[PDB]
């Protein structure tokens, strides 16, 4: 009746709704719950854990043909040869034992966790009840745990978060401690002040134990302040946290970066390029097409080889496929990807709660610095303007040198790799932190830079303009939603202004310097887009440049070469449409088509209840939903970035392929 | 340690109704400012509509109490009416008993409260008032039969003392207010005026003679002053549309605090102008009192507000901020609701303001 | 163990002026995690006084001060231009004219006042014995003849209200200190030492001026001190024209809200020191009321103030006596901070007397 229909779009619409995916939003989420959510996801950790540690068994010690290779377990069988529990042994007898092992952390693991998840459910559902004894426990005033729970935080439980980070630092101290002792009695490895062994992680952690029960000692009894964060802790704080999460992922992962090419960590990662990997999906023993079975030999149609009996794995060594840097770039990009998504998360979800205290003017009621700061409207102008001027100046100048050093490959316009930028390596109080640097190196510090600047940019119009802009101050307009993808076409338009619409832009922009990382890792010459291919002079830069290494290939070239691996293999081909296919459909999306695809869903109902008369009989309620841009934007920021990092993945993951032998020059 | 702990609830009502149920419970672990311990005390105030016709509500009081292993005890009822804007009329009697002794009283009195000024430009521009200076008026009727020797001999005494002492005008203020009483006065913005007695008689009643004193006092404020400040806000009469009842009490030793509160009553809600609600401004006269108590011992507090906004109503500034909305009802607890309540804990009178719609 | 904490953080610096000048420079930063006592939030306040040497023939100042506040939304402004001199050492005229406006409503005001500062006793005993005597009682007796033209509504109302109140009753004398004094106004009379006496209204006439009707008001009223008020015991040191050789001014402000106080104080005027016997030189001693006003609004939140003091004296002179001793010395300013000083700083900023004297001398 043309209102039936318009309460079913007015259903969608991106007024403030319940949004399936805001369900665990921390405005509906007290602090207990929050604790039981994270208690029962590190018990469902656990339980992956041990899924993963199932998954490293290879011998299966009471007898059978073990688990096949796989990147969830490969990426952490360094650490528990790290730590004892996995070998790197070449003989069945030595590797029951390493299954064995395996087998009991998994089940350990697996009760652990289901002692967690039952703990963090009744944190959740507010039961603090002790079944043994029938009392209740005080989630405001609680003992910590006894007579220890007295002589340290003598009662009194933290009533605020400022006051728990104190338990806290405490708490992770108790925690550092326990792997100490868990090390020194069931894995050896006693403490030996010797950085150069395992020994060393169990001292650092004693060391770090008395450090954060010092730390958490001083933060009881003298708590600090940044007093916002302590009322809207499930939004303020929590995005903090994330933002500061983020940032030390990355570092973490620049860490694993340096540390897993050491030579004190050989025997756990430079090792690895002397096995032999039988991954999942890999390419397989293949054979004709009139196979009989029969087993014990080929009758008709034989196999590839007369090894590997029917449909077998194949080989692979671990010194082409060079899995020992596969796998500490496929750590390094997980944790650097999480980093920078986490920190774009928190700067969002500040955003979110610096415009819900914008709008009911709490804003003006901050007092810490952190918004006294920023509460300017030209502050905000000039640090986002000095910002948008560092991205220029050095996004400009490292894309002209590269667009040159491409130029000068390919000899357009006449040039020549000599006229290149060969010469423009960091300086030598610069060359410490790279191995063999050359322009390449200064390249990715510029890209590195120029991404992060381009992605701040964004970040910084999360923080500032979450609520108003100088835009939106001299238009009689304001920002209430952190959601509301647009006002209209008015002033030529108003897409993507809200802090999500934001977010959204900062990861596609991150996306740029963030697979510069995989570019890099890979060692793949990101200093120019055409590098070894035989064009005019793209193999002249090992000579020109006098490089040490031979790096895979140019920006472009990148694509052509190392996914020789990746069309070679059935899994990774797979992944790479997939990835592709989810990518592409973001277009669906993001282009600016939301209404087109809502007059063309209408017509598409009419047509399904015409199609249900005229052959079919009965009604045929059923109508299109069409994603709203909020919608739209938040399923397209989703398979974007996921299309492009399934593929990214297949960078890392099919191979190294960054020989030692630069090429000669042409001539 | 001494830490307090604090449960406050606030289930309100939509529409024009501006009822909200009020019930809260406390723990201190700290020593009363009582120089009787330990001290225990129930109150129940039940409110009824007699005759809605012209305003007859029945307030009744019941104070049971126990200081240092003594006996307390004081009823009294009470028939409240507004015969206009500035003046109300009470009519009732009551009991009050300490141990084994206890004199029924009844009273007939009216208070008549005057603001200073009336000026429309600040009650135009300011749009929420808190400080309003004024007097009241009492002018009260008290009856007591003296049947007891007790009871004869106070009567003699003070009659005694009137005749003699001319001072008593001014000297019966310190007797009239027992101890710290006469400091929270001061303390509280308030000042009494002399006395006048307007007659002191005794004559034969239903079973003996009965001390009938007519006296009147006046006492002003200069703006904390709830009873003056907001004289027709304390009193809603008009928006009591069923009964009210008020139940509190607290269990005082020597080492602790345990309070307890209820509550039923209109007045909890009023509008702020621009359709727009919020909970009845906070009155000054028992943060400014309790200051000089809750200031003797320094004490953590997990202060937990719950407030159950009526079906679709949503609170827009609450300032200190709420920690967790929960469908309908809010939740305050730490950060800046805790610094709050131990600012009006100790004596501070900050606003906390929770404006709210539908 | 440990407690609430609510930091609060504050700098305060004095720039003293060379020679025998008592001028200084005085600026106050402080940001306080606290909630305010103000019933009305946010409170948010700007003030500007100004004081320029009219002459110095017989001693006359144009001092202005502008109040600008904005409470609960409400914008305030009080602004007030006078002309002050003291014609004797008990007696202080002023002539001037001001205004106040609140929202929409506003009214201006034109007084001329006589303060006369009269001490209950001078005993030379007291004199000769005490070196620093801060107490000292006295009563200060206020003669206001105020006009104010009745241009408003609002105005003409509230002389019609005023006029019919003091003739019918009786008591207005006394009952307009309960309006006078405000809220805590009140109460912060008694824990200061004042003591306000009932006032005289000589008469309210109304007469037409300039423009039109202008209600004229002459009140007298007296406010005694136990020597606790610095308006009655440090009458002559709160005024020094004499040393008044170029404009001081003193611009302040606060911005209290919900969860917190930020306030900033830039001042520049003399008297910031005073004598102390022997070329000996002191700042002034800490006025009284200041401190146990607001003593009784700063005592509701525990707090760990962390404060710093900057004393930067003239070239050629050294502290002497610093109690609580200074923290560091750049060898020609000194610098307070923590230790016993921050215990000051609470002491003070809870209501405490406890004397922090800095001599110097060259
Ligand atoms: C690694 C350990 C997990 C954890 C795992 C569990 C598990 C598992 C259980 C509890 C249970 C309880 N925990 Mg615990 N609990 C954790 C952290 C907390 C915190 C906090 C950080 O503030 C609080 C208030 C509590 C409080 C409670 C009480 C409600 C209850 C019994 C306490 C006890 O026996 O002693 N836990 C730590 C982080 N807790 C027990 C319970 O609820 O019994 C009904 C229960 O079974
Ligand atoms: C909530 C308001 C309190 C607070 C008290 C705590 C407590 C208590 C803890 C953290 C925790 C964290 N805080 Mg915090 N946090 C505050 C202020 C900050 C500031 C700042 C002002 O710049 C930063 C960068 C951080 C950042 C951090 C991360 C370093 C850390 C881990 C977060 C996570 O895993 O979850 N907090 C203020 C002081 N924060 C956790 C941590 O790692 O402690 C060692 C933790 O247990
Ligand atoms: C280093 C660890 C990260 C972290 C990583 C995660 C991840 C990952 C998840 C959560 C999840 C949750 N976290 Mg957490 N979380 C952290 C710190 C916080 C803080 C804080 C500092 O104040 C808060 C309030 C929360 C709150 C929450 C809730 C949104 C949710 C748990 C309840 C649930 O539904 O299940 N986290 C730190 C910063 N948290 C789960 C969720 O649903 O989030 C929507 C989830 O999957
Ligand atoms: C408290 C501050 C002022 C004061 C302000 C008022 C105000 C305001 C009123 C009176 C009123 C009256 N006053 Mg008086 N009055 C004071 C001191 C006195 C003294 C005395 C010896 O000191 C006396 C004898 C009186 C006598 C009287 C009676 C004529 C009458 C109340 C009778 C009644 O209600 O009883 C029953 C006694 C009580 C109910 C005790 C409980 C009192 C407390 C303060 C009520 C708290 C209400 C609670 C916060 C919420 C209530 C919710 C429930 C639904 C009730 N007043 C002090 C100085 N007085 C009332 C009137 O108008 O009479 C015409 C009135 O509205
Ligand atoms: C407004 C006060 C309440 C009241 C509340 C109390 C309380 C509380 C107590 C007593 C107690 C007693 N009551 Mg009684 N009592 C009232 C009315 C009376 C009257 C009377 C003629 O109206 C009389 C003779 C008495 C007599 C007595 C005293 C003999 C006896 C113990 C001494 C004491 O301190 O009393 C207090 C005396 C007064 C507060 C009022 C005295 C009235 C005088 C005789 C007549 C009025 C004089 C003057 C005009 C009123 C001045 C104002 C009053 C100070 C409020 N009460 C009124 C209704 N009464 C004690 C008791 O019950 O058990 C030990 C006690 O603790
Ligand atoms: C504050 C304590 C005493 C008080 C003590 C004094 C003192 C002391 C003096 C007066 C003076 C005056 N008082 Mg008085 N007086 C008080 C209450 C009042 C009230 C009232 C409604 O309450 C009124 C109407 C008056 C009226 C007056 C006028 C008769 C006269 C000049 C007013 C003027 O110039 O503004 C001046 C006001 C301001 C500029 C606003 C700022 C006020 C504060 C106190 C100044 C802080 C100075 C700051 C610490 C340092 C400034 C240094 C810069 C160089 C300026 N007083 C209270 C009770 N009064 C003056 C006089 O003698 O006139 C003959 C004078 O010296
Ligand atoms: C000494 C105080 C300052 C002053 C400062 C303020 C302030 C502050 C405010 C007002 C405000 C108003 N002023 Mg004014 N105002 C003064 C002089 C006057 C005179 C007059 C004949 O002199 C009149 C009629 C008015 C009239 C008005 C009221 C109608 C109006 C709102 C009510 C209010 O609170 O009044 C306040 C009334 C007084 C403080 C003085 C009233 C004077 C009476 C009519 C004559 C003197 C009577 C008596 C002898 C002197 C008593 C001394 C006072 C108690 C301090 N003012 C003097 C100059 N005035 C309000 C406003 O501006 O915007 C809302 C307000 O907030
Ligand atoms: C994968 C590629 C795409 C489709 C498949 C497709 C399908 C589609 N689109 Mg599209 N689209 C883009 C990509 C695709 N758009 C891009 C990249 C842009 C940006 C330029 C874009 C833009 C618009 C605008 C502007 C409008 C539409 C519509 C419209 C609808 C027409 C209805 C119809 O005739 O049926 C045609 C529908 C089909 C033939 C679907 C049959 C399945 C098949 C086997 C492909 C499989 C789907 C997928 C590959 C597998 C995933 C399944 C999952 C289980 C893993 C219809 C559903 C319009 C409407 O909604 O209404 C008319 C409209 O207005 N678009
Ligand atoms: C914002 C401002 C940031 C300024 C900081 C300067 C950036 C420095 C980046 C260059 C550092 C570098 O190349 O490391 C140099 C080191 C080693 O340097 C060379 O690197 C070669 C790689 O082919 C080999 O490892 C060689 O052994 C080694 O010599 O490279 C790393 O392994 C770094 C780890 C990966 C870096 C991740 C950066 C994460 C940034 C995310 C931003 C996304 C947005
Ligand atoms: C007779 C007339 C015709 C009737 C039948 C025609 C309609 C049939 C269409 C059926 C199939 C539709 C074709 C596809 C439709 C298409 O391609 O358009 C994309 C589509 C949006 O479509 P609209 O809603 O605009 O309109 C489609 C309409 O057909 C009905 O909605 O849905 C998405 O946005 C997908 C994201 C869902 C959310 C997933 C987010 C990411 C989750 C994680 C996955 C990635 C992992 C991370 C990697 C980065
Ligand atoms: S194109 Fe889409 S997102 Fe952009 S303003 Fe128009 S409706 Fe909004
Ligand atoms: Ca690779």
């Amino acid at each position: 009746d043309a209102a039936k229909m318009r309460r079913f779009l007015f259903q969608r619409t991106e007024t403030r709704s319940t949004k399936w995916y805001q369900i665990f939003d921390t405005e509906k989420l007290d602090d207990e719950q929050v604790v039981g959510g994270h208690l029962a996801l590190l018990g469902v950790l656990g339980f992956i854990m041990g899924i993963y540690y199932i998954s490293g068994i290879q011998v299966f010690p009471w007898g059978a043909p073990g688990f096949h290779d796989n990147w969830f377990y490969l990426t952490i069988k360094p650490r528990m040869v790290s730590l004892g529990i996995d070998t790197y042994s070449t003989k069945t007898a030595d590797l029951e034992a390493a299954g064995a092992r395996l087998l009991g952390w998994a089940a350990f693991h697996f009760l652990v966790g289901s002692v967690l998840i039952f703990g963090g459910w009744r944190h959740w559902t507010h039961n603090l009840t002790n079944p043994f004894t029938g009392r209740c426990g005080n989630f405001r005033d609680f003992r910590f745990l006894g007579k220890f729970g007295d002589v340290v935080f003598n009662g009194t439980s933290a009533k605020s978060y400022k006051e728990a980070l104190g338990p806290h630092a405490v708490y992770m101290s108790l925690l550092f401690l326990g792997w100490g002792i868990v090390m020194w009695a069931i894995l050896g490895f006693a403490p030996i002040p010797d950085f150069q062994t395992i020994n060393s992680e169990t001292f650092m952690s004693f060391v770090f134990a008395v450090i954060f029960f010092a730390l958490g000692i001083y933060w009881w009894n003298n708590p600090p302040n940044a007093a916002i964060h302590l009322n809207d802790d499930m939004k303020a704080a929590f995005s903090v946290h994330l933002t500061a999460i983020g940032y030390i992922n990355i570092a973490l992962g620049c860490i694993a970066f340096v540390a897993f090419q050491q030579p004190s960590f050989a025997p756990y990662y430079k090792e690895l390029d002397k096995l032999v990997f039988y991954l999942y999906g890999e390419p397989f023993n293949r054979v004709s097409f009139n196979f009989v079975e029969q087993g014990g030999k080929v009758i008709s149609g034989a196999k590839e080889f007369a090894d590997f009996p029917a449909y077998a794995i194949l080989p692979k060594s671990g010194e082409a496929f060079g899995m020992a840097r596969v796998v500490t770039n496929l750590i390094v990009f997980n944790h650097i990807i999480c980093g920078v998504l986490y920190v774009f998360a928190g700067v969002y979800h500040g955003g979110q709660y610096l415009l819900k205290i914008q709008l009911n003017g709490m804003y003006n009621q901050i007092k810490s610095i952190w918004i006294t700061k920023g509460r300017d409207q030209e502050v905000q102008v000039k640090i986002l303007g000095t910002v948008m001027a560092l991205c220029f100046a050095t996004m400009l100048s490292v894309y002209a040198v590269i667009v040159w050093n491409t130029i000068c490959e390919l000899n357009i316009f006449g040039t020549n790799i000599t006229m290149s930028f060969y010469w423009l390596k960091p300086l030598p109080i610069f060359q410490w932190m790279f191995a063999d640097p050359s322009i390449n190196d200064w390249v990715m510090a510029h890209v590195i830079t120029a991404g992060s600047l381009f992605s701040l940019i964004a970040l910084v119009r999360i923080a500032f303009f979450a609520h108003t802009s100088p835009l939106w101050d001299d238009l009689g307009l304001k920002k209430n939603s952190y959601s509301f993808p647009c006002l209209g076409p008015v002033y030529g338009g108003t897409c993507g202004v809200s802090i999500q619409d934001q977010l959204w832009f900062a990861m596609l922009w991150g996306i740029k310097g963030l697979s510069a990382v995989c570019w890099y890792i890979d060692g793949a010459w990101i200093a120019s887009m055409m590098y070894g291919v035989p064009a005019a002079d793209a193999k002249a830069w090992d000579s020109i440049a006098h490089l040490h290494h031979h790096y895979t290939s140019g920006i472009f070239y990148y694509f052509w070469t190392e996914t020789v691996t990746i069309f070679s293999s059935s899994h990774l081909s797979t992944i790479l449409m997939i990835g592709h296919l989810v990518w592409f459909i973001s277009f669906a999306v993001w282009f600016e088509d939301r209404g087109s695809r809502l007059e063309g869903a209408d017509i598409q109902t009419r047509t399904i209840r015409w199609l249900g008369k005229k052959f079919l009989n009965r009604d045929v309620n059923f109508r299109f939903p069409v994603l709203t841009i909020s919608d739209s934007k938040l399923a397209g920021t989703f398979l974007y970035f996921g299309g492009t990092f399934m593929l990214v993945f297949l960078f890392l993951a099919n191979g190294f392929y960054q020989t030692n032998s630069p090429l000669p020059p042409p001539v | 340690v001494t830490t307090a702990h604090s449960d406050y609830e606030i289930v309100l009502e939509g529409g024009s109704s501006s009822w909200g149920k009020v019930k809260a419970r406390a723990k201190v672990n700290a020593p009363p400012a009582s120089p009787l311990l330990p001290a225990d005390c129930d109150v129940k105030l039940n409110v009824k509509p007699l005759d809605p016709a012209k305003g007859f509500v029945r307030i009744s009081a019941v104070f049971e109490s126990i200081v240092d292993s003594t006996k307390n005890k004081l009823t009294i009822e009470a028939d409240i009416a507004n015969e206009t804007k500035e003046r109300r009329i009470s009519v009732g009697e009551g009991m009050v008993s300490v141990g084994d002794f206890s004199h029924t009283f009844s009273f007939e009195g009216s208070v008549v409260n005057l603001f200073y000024y009336r000026s429309d430009a600040v009650r135009r521009n300011v749009p929420n008032p808190i400080y309003m200076q004024g007097r009241q008026f009492h002018d009260i009727l008290m009856k007591v039969p003296l049947d007891n020797n007790d009871l004869i001999d106070t009567w003699e005494g003070t009659v005694k003392a009137i005749g003699s002492t001319g001072a008593f005008n001014d000297w019966i203020r310190d007797f009239w207010f027992i101890g710290p009483a006469f400091t929270a006065l001061n303390e509280g913005g308030q000042r009494i005026s002399r006395i006048e007695v307007n007659g002191l008689n005794t004559e034969s009643g239903p079973k003996g003679p009965v001390g009938v004193s007519r006296w009147r006092f006046s006492h002003g404020g200069s703006g904390m002053v709830d009873s003056i400040s907001r004289w027709a806000e304390l009193f809603p009469s008009d928006k009591l549309n069923r009964p009210a009842q008020v139940e509190a009490g607290f269990r005082s030793d020597s080492q602790g605090i345990e309070v307890k509160v209820d509550g039923e009553f209109p007045g909890v809600s009023v509008d702020a102008g621009g359709g727009l609600r919020r909970i009845l401004n906070h009155p000054l006269i028992p943060l400014v009192h309790h200051g000089m108590v809750g200031k003797f011992n320094n004490f953590n507090v997990d202060a937990q507000l719950k407030v159950v906004l009526p079906k679709g109503y949503k609170i827009r500034y609450a300032a200190p901020q709420y920690r967790s909305q929960n469908l309908e009802e809010y939740r305050w607890s730490g950060g800046a609701y805790a610094r709050w309540v131990e600012h009006v804990c100790k004596g501070g009178v900050g606003q906390f303001e929770i404006l709210y719609a539908q």
